[PDB]
């Protein structure tokens, strides 16, 4: 219902970060995690999902072996970690829940975190 | 008749009694060896309501030497729980847990909706909804491919015609009886008296 | 891959009623599996409607979607002073859940 995540990142290019992305209780449980990247004046770009209870993540072409998607099944947290800072990789990360399963056939994101962007600097 | 006797008592308390039950898909199992055999607290208990016992008979016939029993342990909803019976057909019987034709055993299933319903629902129990194929006898797939069901590869991600094999049952307390959960440890027996490893309760040969 | 054309880029000109929101596919959306995302200015997009016209929770059923194949529409029947917002469509027909480009960016 509520999925309060990071803030924002002071990264110098090339350092790696990692996005917390805190789900409520009985998320995890039945719904999936999806990661869109919003890069500033642009539009939502899906990175993919995670599935928390079997620990599956998939990832899009463009973002494979750029970025690992985690999640904690105690603490019930959604992690995003990124290899290092390219320069275009300045973006507002999001982080929505997807229903992954069958009789639902939904897989649309229901409700979204507040954002956390990365840059350069702060 | 020669059995031994092994004065360790089988422990069919522990698979019956325990306190988490594993998923129909990931159906657990546990090998009871080398233990004096326990029958007729199941059979006396009658708190058991479905307790179909193929090839042997339920009617305190089981006192017999066993070199191999194999205990099931799988919560699944109370509609199928005539599904899991030897040369019967369904959901659960293709795709989640196949009993051999054959099968010489006891399909033993109890209500458990206060221990297995949680309020607003319990997810934690799954099942395989779909899959390519229908599952052959004592198979366990713990696969989470995403089944394919049109000509567009499924990518690894769900969409249309690409579903999540793996469902929820989804128990909720205030629930019709044919929607509430029922625990079911079905018992695999070998009938093999010349090894004899799981003891029986009577007196040595 | 299923790609997303938004054909009203900007109506974000306080536009009166009536606004036929539309999007389109190199392939056909099956299944109806669009969605319509509001993305309110600082804050993150919230789901405006789902499947072809399948209203969300907690959303005036006032937006509709008149779609068919691809949900090439979205219709608001007023435009209230709070709802000027972009609007972003999605797919979920086996592809990377691509987005539209988005329909009313100042």
């Amino acid at each position: 219902v509520q999925l309060v995540q990071s803030g924002a990142e002071v990264k110098k290019p090339g350092s790696s970060v990692k996005v917390s992305c805190k789900a409520s209780g009985g998320t995890f449980n039945t719904y999936a995690i999806n990661w869109v990247r919003q890069a500033p004046g642009q539009g939502l770009e899906w990175m993919g999902r995670i599935i928390p209870m079997f620990g599956i993540a998939n990832y899009a072409q463009k973002f494979q072996g750029t970025v690992t998607f985690t999640a904690d099944k105690s603490t019930s947290t959604a992690y995003m970690e990124l290899s290092s800072l390219r320069y275009e990789d300045t973006a507002v990360y999001y982080c929505a829940r997807s229903a992954y399963y069958s009789e639902s056939s939904g897989y649309y994101l229901d409700y979204w975190g507040q954002g956390t962007l990365v840059t350069v600097s702060s | 008749v020669r059995f031994p006797n092994i004065a360790n008592l089988c422990p069919f308390g522990e698979v019956f009694n325990a306190t988490r039950f594993a998923s129909v898909y990931a159906w657990n199992r546990k090998r009871i060896s080398n233990c004096v055999a326990d029958y007729s607290v199941l059979y006396n208990s009658a708190s058991f309501s479905t307790f179909k016992c193929y090839g042997v008979s339920p009617t305190k016939l089981n006192d017999l030497c066993f070199t191999n029993v194999y205990a099931d342990s799988f919560v699944i909803r109370g509609d199928e729980v005539r599904q899991i019976a030897p040369g019967q057909t369904g959901k659960i019987a293709d795709y989640n847990y196949k009993l051999p034709d054959d099968f010489t055993g006891c399909v033993i299933a109890w209500n458990s909706n206060n221990l297995d319903s949680k309020v607003g629902g319990n997810y934690n129990y799954l099942y395989r909804l779909f899959r390519k194929s229908n599952l052959k006898p004592f198979e366990r797939d713990i696969s989470t491919e995403i089944y394919q069901a049109g000509s567009t590869p499924c990518n690894g991600v769900e969409g249309f015609n690409c579903y999540f094999p793996l469902q929820s049952y989804g128990f909720q307390p205030t629930n019709g009886v044919g929607y509430q959960p029922y625990r079911v440890v079905v018992l695999s027996f070998e009938l093999l008296h010349a090894p004899a490893t799981v003891c029986g309760p009577k007196k040595s040969t | 891959e299923i790609v997303l054309t938004q054909s009203p880029g900007t109506l974000s000109l306080s536009p009166g009623e009536r606004a036929t929101l539309s999007c389109r596919a190199s392939q056909s959306v099956s299944g109806s599996y669009l969605a319509w995302y509001q993305q309110k200015p600082g804050q993150a997009p919230s789901l405006l409607i789902y499947g072809a016209s399948s209203r969300a929770t907690g959303i005036p059923d006032r937006f509709s979607g008149s779609g068919s194949g691809t949900d090439f529409t979205l219709t608001i029947s007023r435009l209230e002073p709070e709802d000027f917002a972009v609007y972003y469509c999605q797919q979920y027909v086996n592809s990377p859940r691509t987005f539209g480009q988005g329909t009313k960016l100042e």
